[PDB]
RNA sequence: UGGCACCUCGAUGUCGGCUCGUCGCAUCCUGGGGCUGAAGAAGGUCCCAAGGGUUGGGCUGUUCGCCCAUUAAAGCGGCA
RNA sequence: CGAAUGCCGGCAUGAGUAACGAUAAAGAGGGUGAGAAUCCCUCUCGCCGUAAGCCCAAGGGUUCCUACGCAAUGGUCGUCAGCGUAGGGUUAGGCGGGACCUAAGGUGAAGCCGAAAGGCGUAGCCGAAGGGCAGCCGGUUAAUAUUCCGGCCCUUCCCGCAGGUGCGAUGGGGGGACGCUCUAGGCUAGGGGGACCGGAGCCAUGGACGAGCCCGGCCAGAAGCGCAGGGUGGGAGGUAGGCAAAUCCGCCUCCCAACAAGCUCUGCGUGGUGGGGAAGCCCGUACGGGUGACAACCCCCCGAAGCCAGGGAGCCAAGAAAAGCCUCUAAGCACAACCUGCGGGAACCCGUACCGCAAACCGACACAGGUGGGCGGGUGCAAGAGCACUCAGGCGCGCGGGAGAACCCUCGCCAAGGAACUCUGCAAGUUGGCCCCGUAACUUCGGGAGAAGGGGUGCUCCCUGGGGUGAUGAGCCCCGGGGAGCCGCAGUGAACAGGCUCUGGCGACUGUUUACCAAAAACACAGCUCUCUGCGAACUCGUAAGAGGAGGUAUAGGGAGCGACGCUUGCCCGGUGCCGGAAGGUCAAGGGGAGGGGUGCAAGCCCCGAACCGAAGCCCCGGUGAACGGCGGCCGUAACUAUAACGGUCCUAAGGUAGCGAAAUUCCUUGUCGGGUAAGUUCCGACCUGCACGAAAAGCGUAACGACCGGAGCGCUGUCUCGGC
RNA sequence: CUAGCCCUGGCCAGGGUGAAGCUGGGGUGAGACCCAGUGGAGGCCCGAACCGGUGGGGGAUGCAAACCCCUCGGAUGAGC
RNA sequence: GGUUCGUGGAGCCAUGGGGGAAUCUGGGCGGACCACCGCCUAAGGCUAAGUACUCCGGGUGACCGAUAGCGCACCAGUAC
RNA sequence: GGGGAACCUGGGGAACUGAAACAUCUCAGUACCCAGAGGAGAGGAAAGAGAAAUCGACUCCCUGAGUAGCGGCGAGCGAAA
RNA sequence: CGCGGGGUGGAGCAGCCCGGUAGCUCGUCGGGCUCAUAACCCGAAGGUCGUCGGUUCAAAUCCGGCCCCCGCAACCA
């Protein structure tokens, strides 16, 4: 869902925040498997390279499991689900039996106390982690591996998604939250589900204020600058481009393709 | 109306200090001519403890 | 309103208002006066004559101007 | 050398002129001295008091104290000084740093990268107002004191003796450990009272020897006690995790215990015991010393934003690290070793003066500026760190004396009128606190509201209802209600405290801005669309290494434009851009050599060079507008005129839809009608021949907000008539 | 100095409005919902410190190479 | 890239990339190239003297003489 | 391991100016940066020069020569035997 | 009063640049179709190519002045 606010003060009507219903019992986290001193910062060793980055909140980050191939077998009964300020989607913090706990980006329809485990036996149902491969064609699964043995990286951002249309000697075709269709490896485990918190996305910051909070420091439009500073600048009484559309450095900001054409990534994808 | 100079001794001691100087390549040479030049102050003057 | 560009570009601050005026007459008024398509009363026009007067408001930065309300009259112009 | 607004130096002119640095204020009698408004003293007077007073940090560095002095420095004087000369003065295991820890960031064995200088960078190291850690009250000096001394009380090290025990790591684990807002229960600093306790004294001018006036009624303190509150389940089995191991943590299962009790740890009382302790009077340069005292040192009431504290509740934006400290076991060692008692020794380096919102710091000056932290009393005003007066304490600002013109500044008042002033009611007025009536359109239901506009507000006596501390009564504090009555011009009697309506433009809104002429309608902003990006992402910094993005992964990142919200966002890809086109044309090195040339007696050695195979780009075919952009001319027609729904014809890639419209856009133009005014170039409503509006360089609206800009009116006024004192 | 960001600390008197949630009542088949009360939200409101620097006046060889006075803006936040 | 040589008929000496021998009847040079005719032995290394400079010591001057001469004749790279 | 006034070799390497504009060219391989060398440094016994069947390691001075040449054949630059 | 385009039968355009002929659509006029009109079919007529001069053997067409119409310009002042 989300709660809404009566208007009594602007900026108020309007803003909207997720409510924490599947927050189960939380607010603090595990301090062993996790958090981390998170070096916070807005650029590389000297200048700024990220714009309009700074200030908000302070965070403690939360080192979660991307490569749960790590204990295949030992299984895990799920002991909460947690807010990490670090990412659009929840987290579950579960208790294996092993005795090592350890923290899951959740999936959603995961429950508290429920159980779940990972390897190539494993069932198919929310939360267990398999090789693709070994994953009923058709069936959406979350938390992608690219590369076999090297971590999560695909869906994983709340509401995100990725489904299997069907397999080709190693591979296995995918379908990103991109709609982009790819081929992914076999090998590549994969944790059944659909992350969560598909609301996120229905969250209006209502004020300037709140996206300083996130940590988002306000963003200059180019045809409010100068010409020295900036493509889009200069004669003023407002203006309209006077060329293609450009970025601060010069590029075509609408149209303008990027990914690189020569690459090894190809030959493995079909279309966005 | 808050000046320029607001004294601050490890401010002082460690931008211009001696040991600064020897870090940086330019730092070196400034020395280097602050002798040759006969300065009774290689660096600047700032105390502590 | 312009033309010329003669002193001034090691600087001669430009509209308008306020304040303080002072000068001119090609007199708005008040004084004389000739004429008159001047019965009277009003005027018209032209000749002498500034001595002294030459209102308050609304609109506009305005000067000018258009109005309101009066007046004996509600002058025009020079003084960077 | 006369000139270069020449260079260095000197000395003139203005000029005995402007000034002498906050309008907080002075006056007298003694002192001293060659000489004093200006220095010491005393008595009056005035100013600061959330200070113009105390304590701390930085910075400054002897400016501290004292004895001599006054040429110069002190915007005058100087017998004074923060000035000259000289001499003293700054005393720790417990206070602050270092012999402890880690943050950002530095540096940095490995290792990476660079033409050289040099750039990265794992562990470690450095790095602090953060963590950790053992002290209070008094007395003392001209000047230092949680350091010296007194009383009371702690901290580690080494050795020794007695008693427990598997002891032991830089490694495992626990803890340290953490947000914001609102809060409880007790305490404390701190304060107000007192019919009670202790006191030198006073009855003054009409009155009072009175439960009168006035001063003061505490501070520190181990053990044990209490009184608050913080912490934490004990067992037994297993065990494949905590990268060795564990008897430890972490997991399963079962016993007891269970909004507690128990063991712990703080704070607060009390405590052996120690110390202080006015007024006033007497000496007295100074500004301390006795006396008061064998001082008393008790009772209430108010009470923290501070303590118990890692306490609690709610919320989302979800809130450091490391050591100390416990515990678990490794190599080791188990005559060691730790742990606990108790003795005895040992306990270093640096700072410590003084100014410190300022005459000793940053402003060239004893510069009306700037500077972080804590304490900051009393009464009153509804509250308060506000305002007025005043404690303690500290000041009258380092030129004065007279006068009583213009003129300037700052301030007060005003007849009648009231904005007639002016670009503009600019400025100044008006209004202003609190309690109670009572409040409109419009609205996104919150708002608009403190709308507007009203009345009350002092003091005296009576009656009476509730709170808190005692106990359910006394007193003491804190909230009310009703009833009579007094006095003034006036009762928030002084000081702090909105002028108010109507209606437009722009921007939704709180925010940002040209430090030193612009705070705005400009920037930002939630939100909306477009476009790139599948992750060694795209983009950005960098020669590279590496890094930001991100320990993120499309509900996410980057780029652009518009810019809450409502209703909408037409048509045109001809030219340019970007996207898609395994065909064609063109296309460079390169491949290939038809064939020609220079040389040699030649084998050869050397040069050229046409087909034809040869990328990307371009040409060519398509797409695409919240991509750059564009979005017609001329004639003719209807029951009077007028217009023109309709037509004819050129022209295009298409020929501006809705909606607005003399507008932040209208030249002619003070357009023409209405409205407001006695009068209206501006203003509000209309109309449209829109010089030259128009749909995300958005279009038209819009409740609420604007130290934004415009037009009315009410109130009130020296803004003005018109000045005056 | 000034701009930004990173680490660690500190600061914001006193008043006012009163959201959601709770609790009870009402209502319904069960609801939504409607009342009170409690509750304490908010780039909320009045206003000191504090951060500003709106309008006017003075200052213009200044007290001052940007200052003084009255008057205004924000004041738990995109806060200092 | 160097040489006078900036493509020029551009050689010679260096090289970054690519291809890639030979051992003296081997191999480089004589300004494209070839043939004659000459010259010289590349892809390892060292070497006095004559040359340059003058912080320092000394000698002289049709050199200066305290605004000159070094910024300093003076406790100056100081004070500020 | 660092220092030393200049001098020296090497690794890098400008611009104003000149061309009465400017772009190749010039100012210049100059200024400056970096590393190294020492009282010097560099170079040095020939795969040299060049036309004489000639010279005979390197370095430095004078000539050769402002010649030969180079060159928006402009400005100007400029050898060796 | 600068610079650029233009003015062709009743309407609106082409012809002109590379001088010898003036074409197109509509309308106009006659005939047809229909009871009739429009539509539709057949046929026809219709223009000093602003104006005054000039160049040539010849001008709408090439040159110059005048006039009128449209587009842009009129700035620092
Ligand atoms: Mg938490
Ligand atoms: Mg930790
Ligand atoms: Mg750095
Ligand atoms: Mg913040
Ligand atoms: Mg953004
Ligand atoms: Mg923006
Ligand atoms: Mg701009
Ligand atoms: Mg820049
Ligand atoms: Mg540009
Ligand atoms: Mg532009
Ligand atoms: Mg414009
Ligand atoms: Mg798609
Ligand atoms: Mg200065
Ligand atoms: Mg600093
Ligand atoms: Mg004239
Ligand atoms: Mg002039
Ligand atoms: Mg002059
Ligand atoms: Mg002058
Ligand atoms: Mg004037
Ligand atoms: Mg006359
Ligand atoms: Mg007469
Ligand atoms: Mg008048
Ligand atoms: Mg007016
Ligand atoms: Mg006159
Ligand atoms: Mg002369
Ligand atoms: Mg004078
Ligand atoms: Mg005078
Ligand atoms: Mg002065
Ligand atoms: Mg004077
Ligand atoms: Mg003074
Ligand atoms: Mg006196
Ligand atoms: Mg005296
Ligand atoms: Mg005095
Ligand atoms: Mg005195
Ligand atoms: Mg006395
Ligand atoms: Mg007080
Ligand atoms: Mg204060
Ligand atoms: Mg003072
Ligand atoms: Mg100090
Ligand atoms: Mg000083
Ligand atoms: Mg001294
Ligand atoms: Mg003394
Ligand atoms: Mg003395
Ligand atoms: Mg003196
Ligand atoms: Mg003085
Ligand atoms: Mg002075
Ligand atoms: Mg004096
Ligand atoms: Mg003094
Ligand atoms: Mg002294
Ligand atoms: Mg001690
Ligand atoms: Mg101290
Ligand atoms: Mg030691
Ligand atoms: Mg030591
Ligand atoms: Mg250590
Ligand atoms: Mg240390
Ligand atoms: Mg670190
Ligand atoms: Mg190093
Ligand atoms: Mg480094
Ligand atoms: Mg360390
Ligand atoms: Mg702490
Ligand atoms: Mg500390
Ligand atoms: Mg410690
Ligand atoms: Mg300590
Ligand atoms: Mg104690
Ligand atoms: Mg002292
Ligand atoms: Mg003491
Ligand atoms: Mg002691
Ligand atoms: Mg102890
Ligand atoms: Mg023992
Ligand atoms: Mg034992
Ligand atoms: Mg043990
Ligand atoms: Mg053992
Ligand atoms: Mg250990
Ligand atoms: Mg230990
Ligand atoms: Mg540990
Ligand atoms: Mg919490
Ligand atoms: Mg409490
Ligand atoms: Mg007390
Ligand atoms: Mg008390
Ligand atoms: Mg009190
Ligand atoms: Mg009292
Ligand atoms: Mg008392
Ligand atoms: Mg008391
Ligand atoms: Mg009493
Ligand atoms: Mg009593
Ligand atoms: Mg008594
Ligand atoms: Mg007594
Ligand atoms: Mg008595
Ligand atoms: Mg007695
Ligand atoms: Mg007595
Ligand atoms: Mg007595
Ligand atoms: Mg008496
Ligand atoms: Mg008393
Ligand atoms: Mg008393
Ligand atoms: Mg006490
Ligand atoms: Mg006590
Ligand atoms: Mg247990
Ligand atoms: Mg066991
Ligand atoms: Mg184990
Ligand atoms: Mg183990
Ligand atoms: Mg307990
Ligand atoms: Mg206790
Ligand atoms: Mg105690
Ligand atoms: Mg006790
Ligand atoms: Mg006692
Ligand atoms: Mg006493
Ligand atoms: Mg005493
Ligand atoms: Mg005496
Ligand atoms: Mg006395
Ligand atoms: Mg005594
Ligand atoms: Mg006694
Ligand atoms: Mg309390
Ligand atoms: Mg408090
Ligand atoms: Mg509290
Ligand atoms: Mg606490
Ligand atoms: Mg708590
Ligand atoms: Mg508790
Ligand atoms: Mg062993
Ligand atoms: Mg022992
Ligand atoms: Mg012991
Ligand atoms: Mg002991
Ligand atoms: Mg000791
Ligand atoms: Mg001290
Ligand atoms: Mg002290
Ligand atoms: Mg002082
Ligand atoms: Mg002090
Ligand atoms: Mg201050
Ligand atoms: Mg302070
Ligand atoms: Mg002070
Ligand atoms: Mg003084
Ligand atoms: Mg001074
Ligand atoms: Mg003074
Ligand atoms: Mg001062
Ligand atoms: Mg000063
Ligand atoms: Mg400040
Ligand atoms: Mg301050
Ligand atoms: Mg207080
Ligand atoms: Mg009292
Ligand atoms: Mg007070
Ligand atoms: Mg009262
Ligand atoms: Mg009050
Ligand atoms: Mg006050
Ligand atoms: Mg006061
Ligand atoms: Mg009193
Ligand atoms: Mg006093
Ligand atoms: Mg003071
Ligand atoms: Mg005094
Ligand atoms: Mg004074
Ligand atoms: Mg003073
Ligand atoms: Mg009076
Ligand atoms: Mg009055
Ligand atoms: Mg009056
Ligand atoms: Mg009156
Ligand atoms: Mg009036
Ligand atoms: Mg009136
Ligand atoms: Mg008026
Ligand atoms: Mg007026
Ligand atoms: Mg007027
Ligand atoms: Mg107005
Ligand atoms: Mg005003
Ligand atoms: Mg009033
Ligand atoms: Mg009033
Ligand atoms: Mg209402
Ligand atoms: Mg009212
Ligand atoms: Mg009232
Ligand atoms: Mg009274
Ligand atoms: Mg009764
Ligand atoms: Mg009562
Ligand atoms: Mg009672
Ligand atoms: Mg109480
Ligand atoms: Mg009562
Ligand atoms: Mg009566
Ligand atoms: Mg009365
Ligand atoms: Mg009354
Ligand atoms: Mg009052
Ligand atoms: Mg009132
Ligand atoms: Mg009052
Ligand atoms: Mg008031
Ligand atoms: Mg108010
Ligand atoms: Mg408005
Ligand atoms: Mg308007
Ligand atoms: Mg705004
Ligand atoms: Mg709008
Ligand atoms: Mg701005
Ligand atoms: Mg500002
Ligand atoms: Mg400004
Ligand atoms: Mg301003
Ligand atoms: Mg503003
Ligand atoms: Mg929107
Ligand atoms: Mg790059
Ligand atoms: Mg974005
Ligand atoms: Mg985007
Ligand atoms: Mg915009
Ligand atoms: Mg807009
Ligand atoms: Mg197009
Ligand atoms: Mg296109
Ligand atoms: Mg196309
Ligand atoms: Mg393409
Ligand atoms: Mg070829
Ligand atoms: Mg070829
Ligand atoms: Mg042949
Ligand atoms: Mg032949
Ligand atoms: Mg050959
Ligand atoms: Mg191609
Ligand atoms: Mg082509
Ligand atoms: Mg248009
Ligand atoms: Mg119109
Ligand atoms: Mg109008
Ligand atoms: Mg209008
Ligand atoms: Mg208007
Ligand atoms: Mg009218
Ligand atoms: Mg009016
Ligand atoms: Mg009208
Ligand atoms: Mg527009
Ligand atoms: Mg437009
Ligand atoms: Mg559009
Ligand atoms: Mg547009
Ligand atoms: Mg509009
Ligand atoms: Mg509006
Ligand atoms: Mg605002
Ligand atoms: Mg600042
Ligand atoms: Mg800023
Ligand atoms: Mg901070
Ligand atoms: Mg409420
Ligand atoms: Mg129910
Ligand atoms: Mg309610
Ligand atoms: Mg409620
Ligand atoms: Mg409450
Ligand atoms: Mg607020
Ligand atoms: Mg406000
Ligand atoms: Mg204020
Ligand atoms: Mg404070
Ligand atoms: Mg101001
Ligand atoms: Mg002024
Ligand atoms: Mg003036
Ligand atoms: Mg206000
Ligand atoms: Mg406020
Ligand atoms: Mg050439
Ligand atoms: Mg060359
Ligand atoms: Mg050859
Ligand atoms: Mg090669
Ligand atoms: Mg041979
Ligand atoms: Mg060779
Ligand atoms: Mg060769
Ligand atoms: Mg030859
Ligand atoms: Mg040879
Ligand atoms: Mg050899
Ligand atoms: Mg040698
Ligand atoms: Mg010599
Ligand atoms: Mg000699
Ligand atoms: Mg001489
Ligand atoms: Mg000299
Ligand atoms: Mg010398
Ligand atoms: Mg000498
Ligand atoms: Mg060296
Ligand atoms: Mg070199
Ligand atoms: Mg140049
Ligand atoms: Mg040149
Ligand atoms: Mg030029
Ligand atoms: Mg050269
Ligand atoms: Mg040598
Ligand atoms: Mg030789
Ligand atoms: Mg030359
Ligand atoms: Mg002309
Ligand atoms: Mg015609
Ligand atoms: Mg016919
Ligand atoms: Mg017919
Ligand atoms: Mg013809
Ligand atoms: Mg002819
Ligand atoms: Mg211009
Ligand atoms: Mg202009």
């Amino acid at each position: 869902a989300v709660k809404k606010f009566k208007p009594y003060t602007p900026s108020r009507r309007f803003m909207t925040v997720a409510d924490f219903s599947e927050i189960t019992k939380t607010e603090p986290e595990k301090s062993l498997v996790k958090p981390l001193k998170k070096t916070g910062g807005r650029n590389n060793q000297g200048r700024i390279t990220v714009r309009f980055r700074g200030g908000g909140h302070k965070r403690l980050y939360r080192i979660i499991d991307f490569k749960r191939w790590d204990k295949v077998g030992i299984p895990a009964k799920v002991a909460a689900i947690e807010y990490d300020p670090n990412r659009s989607a929840r987290i579950a913090l579960l208790h294996y039996v092993d005795g090592e706990k350890r923290y899951i980006i959740a999936p959603d329809g995961l429950q508290v106390g429920q159980q779940v485990v990972a390897g190539p036996d494993a069932p198919i149902q929310v939360g267990n982690a398999l090789p693709l491969r070994f994953i009923p064609v058709g069936t959406v699964v979350h938390a992608v591996e690219l590369e076999p043995k090297k971590g999560a990286k695909l869906a994983r951002a709340a509401g995100t998604s990725a489904q299997i249309q069907g397999r080709e000697g190693d591979y296995v075709i995918l379908r990103l939250p991109s709609g982009e269709l790819r081929k992914v490896h076999g090998e590549c485990y994969a944790t059944v589900g659909a992350v969560g918190n598909a609301d996120h996305k229905n969250i209006v910051l209502g004020k300037a204020g709140r996206s300083r909070w996130l940590g988002r420091r306000p963003h200059v439009r180019g045809a409010a600058m100068n010409p020295v500073d900036h493509p889009h600048g200069g004669g003023e009484g407002r203006a309209p481009r006077g060329r293609p559309p450009a970025s601060p450095w010069g590029w075509q900001t609408k149209g303008l393709k990027t990914r690189k054409r020569r690459k090894p990534s190809s030959r493995f994808i079909i279309a966005r | 109306m808050k000046r320029t100079w607001q004294p601050n001794r490890r401010k002082r001691a460690k931008t211009h200090g001696f040991r600064a100087r020897m870090r940086t390549p330019g730092g070196r040479k400034v020395l280097k001519r602050r002798r040759q030049k006969g300065r009774w102050r290689l660096t600047p003057a700032v105390r502590k403890r």
